[PDB]
């Protein structure tokens, strides 16, 4: 009120809420996972020349096993982050296989010198797919040498990016540091090419109810309690929606079970109060709000009143009637009286009679009393005018 | 909420803006307050609450049809229940009424009480008992026509006052369109709310409509243009709807008045006004409850069969 | 042709939501009511097989018995040069596979099996000559729509409606029992979506697979129709069980559009 | 502190603004308006049927029977003295038609 | 029309605004009917000629 003092009647505070206790998803727990392991446990990788290039779909391309593998020793993303690689979707990735030299991995990155680099595989500069190294001398060595892997495509005239020496003495588990063969994994990806259709797998936590929390399920965001429902969904169908156009019901994805959805509990605060003259104790009004949940958790109470309009604080139930001193709502008023304190009540409509009608009598006044009444009527209001330039 | 429901950065935002919140609120309230003024106005018209006696001898009328019934649990007449039958999830919310059903019932009953047994003294002064007889007598000599003429033909007046409220009741029963003002007036509040709630669907030139996903989606300069936009198209809709109540509120206080005058001075007494109380001779008016409204009964005096004659002044 | 009209058929869920009792009121492409569909002859001397256009969907609907049609071909160029969508099935499940198929210009099955002389013969299986390249493939749910035997009686009507946007090509369609062999009789049914495939290739026309040599041949009764759809408002009637149950076209009549207004 | 240029977007946010502020108080003031010119006619009628000469409309110039009133001036207002006159004391008899 | 008559890329544009013109002409339908009413009320109060 931006004031020290204060009128008797009942008077509009802050607004109430319930604040939502935790975060729950659910998702569609896999079970289409790509062939990982036979992709990177091939008894013997493809020509260089003829490095394959398998489109990876229809199946998750889970990589917590990468971050849990321990036998990677590097492992650099230069355009993302597997922190945020959680939520970030890829259209599709290539998994490319090639044999290198174990030298080559410095002369690998997007452009950097050495004309080797195009002469044997050209990496566009902007290439920040993310490159896995880890060593497999033993897996990829042969006792006598891979000789197949000839490397003397030093033809002097340069090969542009898809346009339409033999210094490997063998690949052995004996090799020195730097020869060794290393499995190279190419992580390539495109955007606005082809809808998003593989991604990490994203976890799930245990399903709860009758608790206001944060749920998101499929990409479905809000708050709510969530309860079970007899809504009988189809085979087909997933949400639900009422005539308002607001969700009212999920179908959660793992247990096929439709589940409705109540917004938690919220309502406006009120003060009562008597005239600061007479004293400073009051009771609040909680509009629309359940009365016996929120003491569960004036710290003392002892006073709660469940009323049509919400629960009160403050004030004492007294069955008696009284005239309407200040206005609550469902009939019921509350005043100040003694011993102080505050009371709540039925208001009273006015004293009871009984008029003596009969069929033959009749009652007539003896004399007069001449009385004289007031009222008081607005006519008109300041003027006023503004400049509005 | 409404504009800003569950977010920090729109709830900063709308901070620059300030004030219109609770401008709203306060016009909102003073609706408010206004309604429940104009229900006390029109209803609470009796210091003292009347009860009819328990022999129902009026000389030869019957208002069984009207009086309220204790054998129904709710204590309401027959016509006020046939009345009765033919008539908070996105941070709005609805307050209850001051002054429940019961009390309107019985503030209405302790009306046609203490007319049927005192006529319009109570109206003036402390209730005052007379026959029903003697009432129909002063009121047709109030309109222009000797005592003798009901005193000779009582029998025949209560039989037709009776078929007349069969015939009442059969018509409310049957038809359905009678209701119109209340029916409409319910209608409109439920179908402004409803658009409300609509509007918070709209782009208004933003790129989506779901706060959350704009978040997520963008970065920190294009996203609070997006969340300026979502801002200025909802705070347009909220003063549009606000200024649709007043103008509305504003209509229904005009029509309460009018009601108030007709109790008054219907109900309470006799009236000379043509055509105020009903068409034809006024007699008198009882009045009845409905949801959010009030509907009366006047009862007139017409004549029927003329002739020819020579006259001289 | 016989230009038949189409009554109330033609009707699909758009979304995945559940409504109940409630005049949701939708705008996307369908099938106008009252609209004229070709009533091909689906026979093998005379040989009505043309490619059609595929113009943003395609209602197809017929009355054949242990898969006559075997499969559907899609494409924009139909010559190795972009992939085309195979849907051939038989025997087990369909095999659904989507490659660059080596089309040929006159690529059709056209075997008598119990026909005349009640025996199933294959004079040539030729159908297939070579997969130069391929670059998906994804085999749905092992299954088969009833598209079995039924000689007793045309007792089936095997409705589809085929629709592809943002890379998406789905299939709606279900089973409609018919009980007067007459034509279609005038009922009213919704299309729920079966299939929905990510595929993200081009179609700009589209071919049909018939199965139904020359000795002793009879003009067969066989039939196939195909109308087209537009973009059009339509009001849907939602029941308790959220399946829609009836719609009227607010672009029709002036009393239609009353009450879609 | 800004340039020609740049300025002019901070003006365009502060006209809005103000603009709006301006047509939410001329829209209040005319409702109010309206209802106050209500108020006075019915005033105005108030004194012509009461003040003016006697009425026998109940309850509307003032409770009771009305005999005759006297207005008095007041701020923005004015200020009716109904006189009116009210039966006491009763007692009781029989009647007959 | 009023806003930007025969423009499809305005109609697009303004598609997506609400319902401001269908409140804006539910109201002036619900005016026009009122005068109507107005002249029958204060005239039509005899029906015999
Ligand atoms: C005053 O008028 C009232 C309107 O009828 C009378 O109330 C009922 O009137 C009927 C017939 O006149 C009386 O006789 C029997 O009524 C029962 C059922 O009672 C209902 O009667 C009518 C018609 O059914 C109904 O409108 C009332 O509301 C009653 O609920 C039926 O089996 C027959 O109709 C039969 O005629 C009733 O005794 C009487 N019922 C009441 C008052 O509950 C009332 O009689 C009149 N007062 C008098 C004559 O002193
Ligand atoms: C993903 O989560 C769903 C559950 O929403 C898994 O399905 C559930 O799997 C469990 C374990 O089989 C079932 O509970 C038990 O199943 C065994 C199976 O023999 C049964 O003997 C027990 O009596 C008990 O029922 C549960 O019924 C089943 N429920 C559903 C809705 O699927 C599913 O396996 C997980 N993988 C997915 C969905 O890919
Ligand atoms: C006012 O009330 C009554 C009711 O109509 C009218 O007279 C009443 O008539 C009955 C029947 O005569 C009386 O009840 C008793 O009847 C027995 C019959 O055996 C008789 O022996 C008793 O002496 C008594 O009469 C009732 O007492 C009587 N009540 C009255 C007030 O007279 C009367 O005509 C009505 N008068 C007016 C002005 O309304
Ligand atoms: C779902 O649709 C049905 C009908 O459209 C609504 O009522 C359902 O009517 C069928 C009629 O058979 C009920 O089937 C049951 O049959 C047995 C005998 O086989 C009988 O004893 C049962 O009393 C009942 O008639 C069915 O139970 C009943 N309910 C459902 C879900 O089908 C139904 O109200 C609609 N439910 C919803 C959520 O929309
Ligand atoms: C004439 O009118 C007067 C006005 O009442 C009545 O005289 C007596 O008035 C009381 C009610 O004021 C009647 O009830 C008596 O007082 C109260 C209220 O009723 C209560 O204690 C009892 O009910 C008590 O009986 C009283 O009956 C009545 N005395 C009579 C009739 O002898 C009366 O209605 C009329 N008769 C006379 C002689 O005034
Ligand atoms: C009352 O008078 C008019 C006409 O004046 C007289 O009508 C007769 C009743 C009688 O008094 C005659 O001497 C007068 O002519 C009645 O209307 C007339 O009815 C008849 C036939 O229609 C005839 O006189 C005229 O055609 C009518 N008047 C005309 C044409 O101007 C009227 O019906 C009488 N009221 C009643 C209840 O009878
Ligand atoms: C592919 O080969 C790897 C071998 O590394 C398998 O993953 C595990 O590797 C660690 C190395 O420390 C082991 O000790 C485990 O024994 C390996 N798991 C096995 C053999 O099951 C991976 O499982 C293989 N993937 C396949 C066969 O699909
Ligand atoms: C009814 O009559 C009696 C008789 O006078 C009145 O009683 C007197 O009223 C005057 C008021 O000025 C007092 O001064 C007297 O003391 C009262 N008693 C007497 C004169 O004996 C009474 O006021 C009248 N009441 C009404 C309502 O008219
Ligand atoms: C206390 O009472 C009076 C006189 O009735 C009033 O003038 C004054 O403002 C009141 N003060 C407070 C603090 O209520
Ligand atoms: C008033 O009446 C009885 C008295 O025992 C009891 O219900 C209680 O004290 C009062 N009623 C309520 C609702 O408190
Ligand atoms: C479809 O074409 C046939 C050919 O005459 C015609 O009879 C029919 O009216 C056409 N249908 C419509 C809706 O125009
Ligand atoms: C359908 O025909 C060929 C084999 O002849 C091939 O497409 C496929 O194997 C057949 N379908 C099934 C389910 O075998
Ligand atoms: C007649 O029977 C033979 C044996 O199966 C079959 O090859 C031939 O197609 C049949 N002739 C016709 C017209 O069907
Ligand atoms: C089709 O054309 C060439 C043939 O070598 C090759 O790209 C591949 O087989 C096909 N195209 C793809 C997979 O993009
Ligand atoms: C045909 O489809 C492709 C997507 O596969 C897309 O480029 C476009 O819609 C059409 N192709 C061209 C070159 O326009």
């Amino acid at each position: 009120l931006k004031s020290f003092t204060v009128e008797k009647g009942i008077y509009q505070t802050s607004n109430f809420r319930v604040q939502p206790t935790e975060s729950i998803v659910r998702f569609p727990n896999i079970t289409n996972l790509c062939p990982f392991g036979e992709v990177f446990n091939a008894t013997r990788f493809a020509s260089v020349y003829a490095w394959n290039r398998k489109r990876i779909s229809n199946c998750v391309a889970d990589y917590s096993v990468l971050y849990n593998s321990a036998s990677f020793s590097t492992f650099k993303c230069y355009g993302v982050s597997p922190t945020k690689l959680n939520d970030l979707c890829f259209t599709n990735v290539y998994a490319d296989s090639f044999v290198i030299r174990g030298d080559e991995v410095r002369q690998i990155a997007p452009g950097q010198t050495g004309k080797i680099a195009d002469y044997n595989y050209k990496l566009p500069d902007d290439f920040t797919g993310c490159v896995i190294a880890w060593n497999s001398n033993n897996l990829d060595s042969k006792v006598g040498g891979n000789y197949n892997y000839l490397y003397r495509l030093f033809r002097k005239s340069n090969l542009k990016p898809f346009e339409r020496p033999l210094q490997s003495y063998g690949f052995q588990p004996t090799n020195g540091v730097g020869y060794q063969p290393y499995r190279v994994v190419v992580l390539s990806f495109e955007l606005l090419h082809a809808p998003a259709t593989v991604c990490g797998p994203k976890k799930s936590t245990n399903l709860v109810k009758n608790k206001c929390v944060n749920f998101n399920f499929n990409g479905l965001t809000g708050t709510g309690v969530l309860t079970e429902s007899n809504k009988k969904f189809l085979p087909f169908q997933q949400f639900g929606r009422d005539i308002a156009d607001t969700t009212d019901a999920v179908r959660d994805p793992q247990t096929l079970e439709i589940l409705d959805i109540t917004p938690c509990s919220f309502g406006g605060v009120s003060v009562i109060t008597p005239g600061t003259n007479t004293s400073n104790q009051v009771a609040v009004l909680y509009q629309g709000v359940n009365c016996t949940e929120v003491p569960v958790a004036y710290s003392t109470g002892s006073n709660v009143f469940q009323t049509r309009a919400g629960c009160l604080i403050g004030a004492e139930h007294v069955n008696n009637s009284y005239e309407c001193d200040i206005p609550i709502g469902a009939g019921i008023c509350a005043s100040y009286q003694t011993s102080q304190s505050i009371i709540a009540y039925t208001m009273s409509l006015g004293a009871e009679n009984s008029v003596a009608y009969s069929n033959n009598s009749i009652a007539i006044p003896t004399n007069f009393t001449i009385s004289v009444t007031t009222e008081i009527l607005p006519v008109s209001m300041t003027k006023t005018s503004v400049d509005c330039t | 909420m409404y504009i800003c429901g569950d977010s920090t950065e729109c709830s900063n935002l709308l901070l620059q803006y300030g004030s219109f919140c609770t401008q709203l609120n306060r016009a909102l309230t003073g609706i408010a307050v206004e309604q429940d003024k104009n229900t006390q106005e029109v209803f609470a018209q009796v210091k003292q609450i009347y009860k009819t006696p328990p022999i129902k001898d009026f000389g030869g009328f019957n208002f069984s049809q009207i009086l309220p019934d204790p054998s129904k649990p709710s204590k309401r007449s027959f016509i006020e229940d046939l009345l009765f039958n033919k008539v908070k999830f996105n941070g709005l919310t609805v307050l209850p009424p001051l002054l429940t059903d019961e009390m309107i019932a019985q503030y209405t009953s302790a009306l046609l009480a203490g007319t049927i047994t005192s006529g319009w003294t109570f109206g003036a002064g402390a209730a005052l008992q007379i026959p029903f007889a003697m009432q129909m007598a002063y009121r047709f000599n109030g309109i222009g026509v000797t005592q003798n003429v009901l005193y000779e033909n009582q029998k025949l007046i209560a039989n037709q006052f009776n078929s007349a409220i069969g015939k009442i009741q059969d018509s409310l029963s049957s038809t359905a369109s009678a209701l119109g003002k209340l029916q409409d007036v319910v209608n409109q509040n439920a179908q402004a709310l409803n658009t409300l709630v609509k509007q918070l669907s709209s782009n208004f030139g933003a790129i989506s409509s779901v706060l959350n996903d704009i978040l997520s989606r963008l970065d920190p300069p294009e996203a609070e243009v997006q969340i300026d936009r979502l801002i200025t198209g909802r705070l347009q809709s909220l003063q549009t709807y606000v200024t649709q109540q007043l103008i509305r509120a504003a209509e229904i206080r005009a029509s309460a008045n009018l009601a108030a005058t007709k109790m008054s001075e219907c109900v309470l007494g006799q009236s000379k006004r043509v055509d105020f109380c009903g068409k034809g001779y006024h007699l008198m008016s009882f009045p009845q409850s409905a949801p959010h409204g009030v509907v009366f009964l006047h009862v007139t005096y017409v004549p029927a069969q003329e002739k020819n004659f020579t006259t001289a002044p | 042709p016989a230009y038949t009209n189409s009554f109330t058929r033609g009707v699909y869920y758009p979304d995945k939501v559940f409504r109940s009792s409630v005049l949701h009121s939708t705008q996307d492409l369908f099938l106008p009511f009252f609209s004229n569909v070709t009533w091909f002859h689906a026979i093998h001397k005379r040989f009505d097989n043309p490619v059609l256009p595929f113009n943003d969907g395609v209602y197809f609907a017929s009355t054949e018995k242990s898969n006559i049609i075997r499969g559907w071909i899609f494409g924009t160029t139909l010559d190795s040069k972009t992939q085309s969508l195979l849907i051939v099935n038989n025997a087990t499940n369909v095999v659904i596979k989507v490659c660059e198929f080596q089309f040929c210009n006159d690529p059709f099955l056209g075997v008598y099996y119990h026909k005349n002389n009640k025996s199933w013969m294959e004079s040539e299986f030729r159908v297939y000559s070579s997969a130069n390249n391929c670059t998906f493939e994804y085999v749905s749910q092992p299954f088969l729509m009833d598209l079995e035997g039924k000689q007793g009686n045309f007792k089936n009507l095997r409705e589809f409606v085929f629709k592809n946007i943002d890379g998406y090509f789905k299939i709606y369609s279900k089973h409609t029992p018919i009980n007067l062999v007459r034509d279609l009789p005038q009922g009213f049914s919704a299309l729920e979506p079966l299939v929905d495939l990510p595929i993200g290739i081009n179609i700009t026309r589209f071919q049909t697979l018939l199965a139904l040599s020359s000795s002793g041949w009879t003009a067969g009764a066989a039939a196939y129709y195909v109308g087209y759809l537009q973009p059009r408002t339509f009001l849907l009637k939602y029941n308790e069980n959220g399946t829609i149950t009836d719609a009227v076209d607010c672009a029709l009549d002036p009393l239609s559009e009353t009450k879609c207004t």
